[PDB]
């Protein structure tokens, strides 16, 4: 509880700490591969 | 190879000048000493960091190196000032740089990770551009973590055991200097104390008129954006 | 199109979502340090200063903004952040122990004008073997040199002058 006593007393810091994580996933989200399913297909080759 | 040599030429360089600065500044052999140690063992540092990340070294990459010597003393600087302005108002040299230590280490760790934050974006930037940027940008962001660790870890201690209180008595070394170079000591030393004077009072009248200081920097801004758009833009200088 | 011209064709501009994640960035380390959302301004608004002066070095010679010149542009600008947020740390934590805001920040400057000054002077003492020598590649190292002058002269001058005007006036509208 002295960390959340570091926090309570710091809430600027708090609010700096949830926001860098929200910032993070905010620039995560467009990078992200959208596909149904993750990859499951197995791969095959083909000799002809 | 040029390259190579400069960033050891350089480094010599970054050493020998800094120890004149801080032997002008702060008066003692006693100090000189630990930015001779802490700005190579950082900028070696980081070649094994450089390693890890796969990098190579190249005319860019060790660009970068002497890019960051200058960030590596300027942390030594800092350290050593503070720690023998601790000693100059009257702490032993172990409760000063404890003082000291007090005061920015925090703030080291803090300006390490703004500059974290202004250089690794960098290495994200596109076109081969930004592929030179990345070598340019990852090799200053590492060298200045290493030489943060440096300046919290090594610096304040070797200047709490190398120096001694104020005073005390200017030993073997510092009379040597004394004696040979005390030259130019005294005039500029009051000089400096006279500048300083002259600043405080300008400071003190232009927080007076804070309103013409927002004046000029608005439009100096504006100046800033038109000469960024009418001073040529940014490739790679073609060379002989 | 082809080559690198083709690159160019093909490349997308980043940057303009790259420059303001740092920004922000670094405006979040600040605010969490000073533990304020406006301190931090103090520090970053001088940033922009130095800039031009760096800049305005390749003004004086007739250059060219180079990708080398580019990141020397950054890294002094770094340097003025670094100066701006000890003196800034060191005005508030002053103000901690009961000073007022303006006498403060007037002493913050006197504490930290000597660390400045000597890093400075180091600096541009080993400026002047950056504009003549021996070695090769020398467009490259020239134009990193005379910014390399300029930008720590608006560095120190812009610091020490406009942080202290900045942080009185940022820190004048929070107390009231
Ligand atoms: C849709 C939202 C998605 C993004 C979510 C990101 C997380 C957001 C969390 C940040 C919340 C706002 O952050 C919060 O701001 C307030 C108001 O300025 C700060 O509060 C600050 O100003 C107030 C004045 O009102 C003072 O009383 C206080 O002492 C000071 O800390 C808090 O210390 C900070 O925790
Ligand atoms: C506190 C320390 C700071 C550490 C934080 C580091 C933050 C890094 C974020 C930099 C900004 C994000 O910038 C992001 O760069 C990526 C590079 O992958 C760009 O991505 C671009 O190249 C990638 C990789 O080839 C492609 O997959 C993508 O389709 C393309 O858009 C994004 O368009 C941009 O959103």
């Amino acid at each position: 509880m002295d960390f959340s006593r570091f926090f309570i007393d710091r809430p600027i810091f708090a609010a700096v700490l949830s926001i860098l994580i929200f910032i993070t996933g905010l620039i995560a989200i467009p990078l992200l591969p959208v596909s149904e399913y993750p990859d499951v297909v197995p791969p095959s080759v083909q000799v002809r | 190879r040029d390259s190579i040599r400069a960033v050891v030429q350089t480094l010599l360089e970054a050493v020998v000048l800094v120890v004149l600065v801080v032997i002008l500044f702060l008066q003692t052999w006693r100090a000189s000493i630990i930015p001779l140690i802490a700005v190579p063992v950082s900028v070696v540092g980081t070649f094994s960091i450089l390693y890890l990340l796969g990098f190579s070294l190249n005319t860019l990459s060790l660009f970068g190196l002497v890019l960051a010597i200058g960030i590596v003393v300027d942390d030594a600087i800092v350290v050593v000032e503070n720690v023998e302005r601790n000693i100059e108002e009257g702490l032993a040299p172990l409760a000063a740089a404890h003082q000291a230590m007090r005061e920015v280490s925090g703030p080291i760790i803090a300006i390490a990770l703004v500059l974290c934050a202004v250089f690794v974006p960098m290495a994200f930037l596109s076109g081969v551009t930004g592929q030179f940027y990345k070598q340019f940008a990852v090799t200053i962001a590492i060298s200045t973590v290493i030489s943060a660790i440096n300046s919290l870890t090594l610096s304040p201690a070797l200047a709490a055991l190398l120096l001694k209180p104020h005073g005390a008595k200017k030993d073997l070394p510092t009379r040597l200097i004394d004696r040979l170079f005390g030259w130019i000591f005294r005039p500029f030393n009051r000089f400096f104390l006279r500048s300083s004077n002259g600043y405080q009072g300008l400071v003190s009248k232009t927080l007076g008129r804070r309103g013409a200081v927002f004046a000029v920097y608005l439009l100096l801004l504006c100046a800033a954006g038109v000469m960024f758009k009418v001073v040529p833009g940014g490739f790679i200088p073609t060379q002989d | 199109w082809t080559d690198l011209s083709f690159q160019q064709a093909t490349q997308g501009n980043t940057a303009l979502i790259v420059f303001p994640v740092a920004v922000l960035l670094a405006f979040l380390v600040l605010a969490a340090l000073y533990e304020s959302w406006t301190l931090p301004l103090a520090v970053i608004l001088i940033v922009p200063m130095t800039m031009l002066s760096a800049l305005f070095g390749v003004w004086l010679t007739g250059g060219d903004n180079n990708v080398f010149v580019q990141v020397g542009l950054v890294v002094l600008m770094g340097l003025a952040c670094k100066n701006a947020i000890l003196i800034v740390e060191f005005a508030r934590e002053l103000e901690i122990q009961g000073k007022g805001i303006m006498e403060a920040a007037l002493e913050a400057c006197r504490l930290r004008l000597r660390p400045i000054v000597m890093t400075s002077i180091a600096f541009i003492a080993g400026t002047i073997p950056l504009i003549l020598g021996h070695g090769a590649g020398a467009e490259v190292r020239g134009v990193t040199g005379i910014t390399v002058f300029s930008g720590m002269l608006g560095v120190t001058l812009f610091g020490l002058f406009l942080t202290p005007v900045f942080y009185v006036t940022l820190r004048k509208l929070v107390t009231r």
